[PDB]
RNA sequence: CCGGGCACUCUAACGGGACUGCCCGCGAAAGCGGGAGGAAGGAGGGGACGACGUCUGGUCAGCAUGGCCCUUACGGCCUGGGCGACACACGUGCUACAAUGCCCACUACAAAGCGAUGCCACCCGGCAACGGGGAGCUAAUCGCAAAAAGGUGGGCCCAGUUCGGAUUGGGGUCUGCAACCCGACCCCAUGAAGCCGGAAUCGCUAGUAAUCGCGGAUCAGCCAUGCCGCGGUGAAUACG
């Protein structure tokens, strides 16, 4: 009936809900390309379908807040993979090495004290 | 990296041709962290060479970074008072870096208004085997032979 | 640029509104 | 671009000075260390010191210069 | 500073405008911490002796 | 086509040639195409003389203009210059006005920097 | 309508009174909503770590209040009974409305 | 938005989780190389944390303080001026020299903070700074608020310009007893140098550099381009 997952990525959060149907993906009551389409990107949010063939089983509905939108599409990215491997735990081996199911742990390194922006030193001159 | 051999940065493949050499290529045309700009600027120029010319771009772009590849190159050692400059080869990772860092520094040297236009005209001369990129590779290949005499320092 | 001051960029790099950035 | 808006300022102590000095006649010099004041039409062809914060300088005021503030004509460094 | 200038605490100032800061523990002109009333140098002081409450390390 | 005093500009638009006018700047032109009722995109060759004229009519008397602002500018100038004005010292040795720091940087009011020694 | 907004600086001293007032509440009124905790209100200080530059070492410390919630619904007389003056925490404040 | 629900996102407290524990190889061992499982691996990333001591380092001008001087005065009050001076020199930054750009309209996605005489939605006047009116908020419930780069559409067409915003004339708002020395902001006009910088020299190894905005501390106001934080996009390269 439905299968879920989360994904997350730089401070941003994107809620995927995987129902089967035609392939049309709503993101935000928006059109999945209302919102992207403008950003090359954007169709690595959908990469996990291409690796296990779900282009034409699966409807998306998306909720995706936080971040910029290029982090969204990170997000997205997770949590189609993980409502993918809720679906199907035999698609964990499938997706596994391409590495979809792995959060990014990057986040924007904090300022220092004494330091521009938090590694870029000033410059000096001893003369 | 004076401890670790400091191992390569593996790209994504391109979004497009699945191919690692474009995305690559994207990013030395990237300035400022726009990655989006660069790759409108990349694919707008993959129209240009594509209809102005019958052939695969894909085909093209790997055959101008070919032919901009040096095989040999000078460097500089530190002997006997003033160094000199002594030829060696080139690591096939340090043929990548240079031909296409070469490729779009001469794209910018060009007279063609719009970027995407200047991208596709070089990439298409390269390709060709003229165009302001291959006479770096060429040049830089003539600095060897010349110092061929220093041979001998290899290191 | 952000130099300009009657031009919006300029405007919201001195964190100022008038002719050439309003509010709403 | 110079700005009071309305009630344009003049010091309380030169203003009920001079308005009396009038009614008497011009006057000779006078006393001020208050250049924050604007100029008024009713100081024209009068004379006053202005301090620049070590001497009183003699400034004749005339209708040319109504607009202006005192220490406008009583500069304050000296150079060279 | 010098117990003359401690006279912003008597201030009657006759124009608001010279109310100033003037750090009360030792009577600091410069950087005075306005939710606290203390200085730079006295925050610290009284931070790290415990006598702040809530006023921990800062650290993330 | 001549609007204000002589002032010829062509071959751009109708708003920006106008820029090469002494006391017209955008927000001056942008008027002048509003209130006259003018294409500001029509190209300066491409103008009629009937809007040209109207042009003329508009410009030439609502605002001082490029002669007599040269004139008026200048004899702004000596006027807190005669009078024994501060703002008027300054004028006169070269110095910035609106109360800058000449310490440093004060290339652009006097003299490209003519050194000395130490 | 019964609110009680819970304050402190010591996160520890909300707790040791919020949990407190449900089981004194929780005997009398109906299902308590719950300890619903509202964000923290961070206030930092970065100060020089001496007197008289050395401009670039400063340390900072910060000063957080921590929030929580209430929400008794339907309470009566025996959620009031033990709600009087029986608590223990000290750094902790209350307010009341209604 | 209501009804209503805590599942989800979130919020903020308690926990779990990674240990070379498992597999192969080497090794005497410690450990090194590689692999699966795993959100994460050999210090996962970032902080706070800086030993015996060195430089007679820095500050008696934050405070404390030994000695020495001053005592109708080195002290005390005020007004005014100065800390802003300008023939030059260095440091550190900001804005740029443009088309991977500038301008205009339209439209989209943050994190972290601040606010009771303050934050001020909203309405009216004003080209606008702003003024009147006035709602809500003791604030996950209201307000700063619009994030910008971005996207779509359109304008400029390589030019000292629709680049660049210095200088200067002119009109005006606000704070403040008061803006001459000496403030910020708005509107009109002016539209300078500058077409990637000699010798020399600086920063950074991954969410880093680069770039884009946002907020805060002190403060009536502000010369903040400073500083301390926040997130958005997001590289190049390391043979040695
Ligand atoms: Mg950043
Ligand atoms: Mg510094
Ligand atoms: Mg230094
Ligand atoms: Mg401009
Ligand atoms: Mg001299
Ligand atoms: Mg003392
Ligand atoms: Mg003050
Ligand atoms: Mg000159
Ligand atoms: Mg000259
Ligand atoms: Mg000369
Ligand atoms: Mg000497
Ligand atoms: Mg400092
Ligand atoms: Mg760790
Ligand atoms: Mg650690
Ligand atoms: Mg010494
Ligand atoms: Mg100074
Ligand atoms: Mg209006
Ligand atoms: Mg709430
Ligand atoms: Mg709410
Ligand atoms: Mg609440
Ligand atoms: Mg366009
Ligand atoms: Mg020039
Ligand atoms: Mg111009
Ligand atoms: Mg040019
Ligand atoms: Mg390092
Ligand atoms: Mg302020
Ligand atoms: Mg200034
Ligand atoms: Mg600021
Ligand atoms: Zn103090």
């Amino acid at each position: 009936e439905q299968y879920y997952g989360t994904g997350r990525r730089k401070e941003a959060v994107a809620r995927v809900f995987l129902r089967p149907g035609n392939g049309k993906v709503t993101v935000n009551g928006q059109d999945f390309n209302e919102y992207f389409q403008g950003l090359v990107r954007a169709v690595a949010a959908l990469e996990p379908l291409r690796a296990v063939d779900a282009l034409g089983h699966f409807d998306a509905y998306i909720t995706v807040r936080g971040g910029g939108k290029s982090g969204q599409i990170d997000a997205i990215k997770l949590g189609i993979a993980r409502a993918l491997v809720q679906y199907n735990p035999d698609y964990r081996a499938k997706l596994k090495p391409l590495g979809f199911l792995t959060r990014d742990a990057r986040v924007v390194e904090r300022k220092k004290y004494g330091k521009h922006k938090a590694r870029r030193a000033p410059q000096y001159s001893k003369r | 990296a004076r401890r670790r051999r400091a191992e390569v940065r593996q790209l994504q493949p391109d979004l497009v041709y699945g191919d690692v050499l474009v995305t690559a290529f994207i990013n030395k045309i990237m300035r400022d962290g726009k990655k989006n700009l660069a790759a409108r600027i990349f694919y707008d120029a993959c129209k240009i060479i594509q209809e102005k010319t019958g052939q695969e771009p894909l085909k093209v772009f790997k055959q101008a970074v070919e032919n901009v590849k040096p095989r040999m190159e000078v460097r500089s050692r530190r002997v006997g008072g003033a160094n000199y400059q002594v030829p060696m080869e080139v690591s096939p990772r340090r043929q990548q870096s240079l031909a296409l860092r070469w490729l779009v520094q001469a794209a910018n040297q060009r007279p063609e208004r719009r970027a995407a236009v200047r991208i596709a005209h070089e990439l298409m001369d390269a390709a060709e085997g003229k165009g302001g990129a291959v006479k770096k590779k060429e040049d830089v290949e003539r600095m060897a032979e010349a110092n061929r005499a220093y041979a001998h320092y290899r290191w | 640029g952000k130099g300009d001051r009657r031009t919006r960029r300029g405007k919201i790099w001195r964190g100022t509104y008038g002719k050439y950035r309003p509010r709403k | 671009p110079r700005s009071l808006k309305k009630g344009v300022f003049v010091d309380d102590h030169l203003l009920e000075k001079v308005l009396e000095l009038n009614a008497k006649g011009e006057k000779r010099l006078i006393k001020t260390w208050s250049r924050r004041s604007t100029i008024v039409p009713e100081m024209v062809g009068h004379t006053i010191a202005v301090y620049n914060g070590k001497q009183h300088v003699p400034v004749y005021i005339t209708e040319n210069m109504v607009g202006h503030k005192l220490g406008e004509f009583a500069p304050t460094r000296t150079y060279r | 500073a010098r117990k003359a200038l401690i006279e912003k605490a008597k201030r009657t100032p006759k124009f608001k405008v010279r109310a100033y800061t003037r750090c009360v523990r030792c009577g600091r002109a410069r950087s005075v911490y306005r939710f606290f009333g203390l200085c730079r140098i006295c925050l610290r002081e009284l931070a790290h002796k415990g006598q702040l409450p809530g006023v921990r390390k800062a650290s993330w | 086509a001549r609007i204000a005093g002589v002032e010829i500009p062509r071959n751009k638009r109708v708003d920006v040639a106008l820029t090469y006018i002494y006391g017209i700047g955008k927000a001056r032109a942008k008027e002048a195409l509003e209130k006259t009722g003018i294409n500001p995109a029509t190209r300066v060759k491409d103008l009629t003389e009937a809007e040209v004229v109207r042009l003329r009519e508009y410009v030439e008397n609502t605002w001082k203009l490029e002669g007599e602002l040269r004139a008026e500018v200048a004899a702004n100038i000596k006027r807190l210059m005669d009078i024994g004005c501060y703002r008027g010292l300054r004028h006169r040795r070269g110095l910035p006005v609106r109360g800058q720091r000449t310490r440093t940087n004060a290339r652009t009011r006097k003299g490209p920097r003519k050194t000395v020694a130490g | 309508k019964i609110r009680i907004k819970l304050r402190g600086f010591d996160h520890k001293t909300l707790d040791a009174s919020a949990q407190k007032i449900v089981e004194a509440a929780r005997r009398s009124g109906a299902q308590v909503s719950g300890p619903i905790p509202l964000p923290t209100r961070v206030r930092r200080f970065t100060v020089i770590r001496g007197p008289f530059k050395h401009k670039d070492s400063r340390e900072h410390f910060e000063l957080r209040t921590h929030n929580r919630l209430v929400d008794i619904i339907n309470p009566n007389r025996k959620t009031i009974e033990q709600l009087m003056t029986l608590d223990l925490p000290t750094g902790v404040e209350i307010e009341i409305k209604t």
